């Protein structure tokens, strides 16, 4: 998530460098747009993993009461 | 007139913009080297890749109550002629192109404050960003005493 | 081949950046700590060896004859001598000697002041000289000589010299210190003092300015040494000695807490650890240190520069003896980091009205060290 | 892993544009390198997550065997 | 400021030693392997970046106007044209262009030879030109332009140009190769050939020598490129391109066993992996390689330089195609290390009768790599 | 492994042509440099697979010895 | 497989650079064609080796299936 | 430890005196540098003895406990 944030801040700096380069920066600016899009997408994928971790840990919390019940039955 | 491009940033939970061409680098705020008996606006100096850069307190200048390294985490490095200086800010948002038509007069009543220093408010979707004439502000405020 | 001055000054700045880059590499190398220490030390030593030879070649390129300075003097001396009612002949020795182009530009203003001092104060009127018993015509000698990786430039007259008794009487009249306890060296130091070398007329400060303090400062901003040797009735000899250098100043590096200060090495007399017995709280509320049976004011470095000290009033620091003109004072610091030659960096806009610090330098990974003005620091103490 | 690889392809395209833009492309090359380093950091982090997931899965299989052994006692 | 030439040549020698010392530091650093790779690469990159700026600044200092070369030509051209019975007017373009002082001292001898070739062979007699229907007065243009880190110096005439049919007929008479299969590029290459550019009178070898081989070698020892463009009836254009550099040659670096050889990059046509099918043992006991249906002699590198090989007669090395004048041949090596720009070091006293190697260079920690003379190597093969 | 070596040599040949094209060869030079990196990586990947095959063949020899021992059991 | 795919993308960039160099890009086009051909051949080889691994792993599963089947009889 | 610190400061004072005496100070400067080294060695050796003392009186705490334990056992 930090690496994705760092990528977005780097892309913001890169856009200014592309603007300074003018005619020569035009293709680089298009690439920088995709770098912004990937930085957002990487963060979204990382969040999908967090949702799965939350569900999985939720299964551990449900499992813990079942394991205690298994210890008693 | 031709469009004008601004770098947009935060200070004191409010949104501000400055001229893109005068900006060199945007870096994280790290501990500043202090020199005794300096005017309140000047935090001190820091070293960036071998080069000594003055660091200035934008929070005290605009009468904001935010705390040094707690509430401000970004330095925007600005160059005017042979002078390089870093402004201390909360963070940076994006680069924004503004037409002159979408620049509204500043609300402030103090004459040169609301003209020479404050360019106006950039209006985007009924959200306002405060446009600051950094060139006039640094040239005037630092040399006034 | 003939080239622009700005290009060869840029080469000096670039080889300065190379030395800085080499220091940065050395600091990183020390932190990294490579396994084969001898291989590393040999590689770094070879790089340093090449860098010194490279710098010597760049300086050797910048060499230009002293004739360009000296050639303009006979017309100036003859017209100036005629203005002041003198008869003087000029001897020029070592015109063929070589020195840097920047030194040639910077030396003319103090050298001209020394020449005026010889034609005014130093060399008496021709009837007055005849009455003394010596030649009516004065002798003025400008000599340039190569000395050990420096050039030594000497201004000698056959004048009346500096009247030591009159200097001591002026010092006694102002109450500077006891005349008997002033040495000939201390009297020579007093010549360059900012309050003792004043111009008659008040005007804004300049590098082309009037007075011995301006002469001393102009030499300091070439990284040079300057001394005055004088005998009453024989004349005065002033020697200016210039290294091969930028604006680099020989200093003594000190700390109080973690705050870093540089004391100019020409103004340091000696340094010592003070004992509790020799620290005297004399009346007025100002502490005194005894050194060799002499009472010197003692000043704490953190207090006078308005910085946070390390919380120690116990006697365990090091005291450095500094001299302003004929007056000595003692400056107390936590620690000495020793003698260093440091490149001199401008304070610029922020520090416009700061009085006790004339410049800064940069140490380690970006640490700031402040270059003290010793006579200004004495003026802060008496403020 | 695909997003990191795609980001590395963006860095390659940025490097080609930097090469064609010459002196005006000097900053583009630095951005392309830094973006490639951020992708390398992302990929290495993903391999460590994969290793921890595989170890976690092995612990889950062992936990299943332990509860099965308890169920037969 | 004006300085001695030897001092600025010494500065070049010293900054060459800095680059070598940096390479030594890099080799040792690579062996040492510091833990923080990014910090090391950043530090080394900053040092390299400073070194390139420093070299560029030193080269900018060494710049002198091309006017110093060009201003001597109008008297020389007019007298020389008069001697050869020609009417010629001279045009000088780019006199205010800048280039190194050592380039100025080394360009005059080949440039003078090109000017003589235009006034002799290139530009015809005034009656002969009038008969051809063009101006009786010849046009000779010397042009200098700054091109992408190089200076491009162009000698153009409105002459008769080089007769391609006559060049091909001479090549055919000697049996060099088939006339149809000689490209215009190959014909241009043939102009600089050592046996095709021979002087009339036999005398000892000189940098001030006669012949296109001398012109090519003089340009090679400035690290430069040279080309000839020509059209029959229009004239000839010769372009000399000189880079901002020392005595450095663009080369292709190769090995046979652990023995290191350098092939000059300009004389390398192409390089490829031979297959067994295309290797033909034609009669006479000399192996032939087929490239694009063209038969080229193939020579093993270890055998022709008399060194120990790696014991391999099986097909698996790389073959490099080299051209001597209009004749191509193929040189077989174990491995390619790739294109490299290498400082050119003198063989000196020991090797004074060696014919196939013209220089050496030093690689890594003291490895010796030998710089091949391609035309001489062809002569060794036919010995 | 043999294909990777041909690719490795082809990158050297490509670099010379790119150098001849100068300023207009610079984009092609990036491709040649990346291909040179990939060819060297490919050779290492082939070596690691060969090492794993050599270990696998050794395991089969152990497995063969074990099944013969099972026959004697 | 990723290296072969990356090589194929590099071949497209080489083919575009040859097109962008026009009549002076004919030699670049030959190199681009060779790299493209090598990428097709490596991709085919990657499919065959992966399929051969799948068959080989399938044989290990068939062999283990026989051993368990023998065990439970 | 104090004498070592005094020796270190005296060496720094000596370096200034050597610098003052110029070409007559060159041999004295070597002597001052070695005296500076001896001060570092003295202080380092004193600290190693402090470490040994700190262990030694900790061994006395252990020995006292063992002797006390021997009394009540």
């Amino acid at each position: 998530d930090g690496i994705a944030f760092q990528t977005n801040i780097l892309a913001l700096n890169a856009a200014v460098e592309a603007a300074r380069a003018g005619e020569q920066g035009r293709g680089f600016a298009v690439v920088a747009g995709e770098v912004r899009n990937l930085a957002q997408r990487s963060a979204q994928a990382a969040r999908e993993i967090k949702s799965l971790i939350e569900d999985s840990v939720g299964k551990v919390d449900v499992g813990s009461t079942l394991v205690e019940s298994a210890g008693e039955t | 007139p031709s469009g004008q491009e601004f770098l947009v940033f935060t200070l004191g939970d409010e949104e501000y913009g400055i001229d893109i061409l005068k900006v060199q680098e945007i870096r994280g705020y790290d501990q500043v080297t202090r020199i005794a008996n300096t005017p309140a606006f000047i935090k001190g100096v820091t070293n960036l890749r071998g080069v000594i850069v003055p660091i200035v307190d934008l929070r005290i200048k605009f009468s904001q109550v935010d705390v040094d390294y707690n509430d401000n985490t970004v330095v925007i490095v600005l160059n005017l002629g042979q002078r390089v200086v870093g402004i201390v800010v909360d963070g940076v948002s994006d680069v924004l192109s503004l037409t002159a038509e979408q620049i509204r007069p500043a609300p402030e009543f103090a004459v040169t404050l609301s003209t020479e220093y404050l360019t106006g408010l950039g209006a985007l979707g009924d959200r306002m960003l405060i446009l600051v004439n950094i060139e006039k502000l640094l040239n005037s405020e630092e040399m006034a005493l | 081949i003939r080239v622009a001055v700005e290009k060869v000054d840029q080469l000096i700045n670039l080889v300065g950046e190379l030395v800085i880059t080499q220091s940065m590499l050395a600091q990183r190398s020390s932190e990294l700590d490579p396994v084969n220490h001898g291989d590393l030390i040999t590689s770094m030593g070879q790089l340093q060896r090449n860098a010194r030879d490279l710098q010597e070649s760049v300086m050797s390129i910048r060499m230009m004859p002293m004739e360009y300075v000296f050639s303009r003097y006979p017309r100036l001396v003859r017209d100036l001598a005629g203005k002041l009612g003198k008869q003087v002949e000029l001897t020029l020795v070592g015109s063929s000697t070589e020195l840097d182009k920047s030194l040639i530009e910077r030396i003319i203003d103090p050298l001209t002041h020394l020449v005026r001092n010889s034609l005014d104060h130093g060399i008496e009127l021709p009837e007055k000289r005849l009455a003394a018993g010596k030649n009516s015509v004065g002798n003025l000698i400008l000599s340039a000589e190569h000395q050990g990786g420096n050039i030594c430039i000497e201004v000698t007259d056959d004048g009346a010299g500096l009247n030591r008794e009159r200097i001591l009487a002026k010092a006694a009249s102002q109450g500077l210190t006891v005349s008997e306890n002033m040495s000939d060296d201390e009297v020579a130091m007093l010549i360059f003092a900012p309050g003792f070398s004043t111009a008659e007329q008040v005007t804004d400060v300049s590098g082309r300015g009037v007075g011995m303090d301006v002469v001393k400062r102009n030499i300091q901003k070439m990284g040079g040494h300057v001394e005055i040797q004088s005998k009453q009735g024989t004349g005065t000899t002033i020697r200016i000695l210039l290294p091969l250098t930028l604006a680099i100043l020989d200093g003594m590096s000190v700390r109080v807490a973690d705050e870093v200060f540089i004391l100019p090495l020409n103004a340091v007399m000696e340094s010592l650890q003070p004992r509790e017995a020799d620290l005297h709280p004399l009346a007025g509320g100002e502490r005194v240190l005894e050194v060799r049976g002499e009472y010197l004011p003692i000043v704490e470095l953190w207090k006078v520069f308005n910085v946070a000290g390390a919380k120690t009033e116990a006697t365990q620091g090091i005291v450095v003896i500094l001299q302003s003109g004929g007056r000595r004072y003692a400056l107390l610091v936590d620690q000495l980091i020793g003698q260093h030659q440091v490149v001199v960096k401008n304070l610029e806009s922020n520090y416009r009205k700061v009085p006790g610090i004339s410049a800064a330098t940069i140490l380690g990974d970006g640490s700031v060290a402040l270059i003290v003005d010793v006579s200004a620091l004495q003026a802060i103490n008496r403020e």
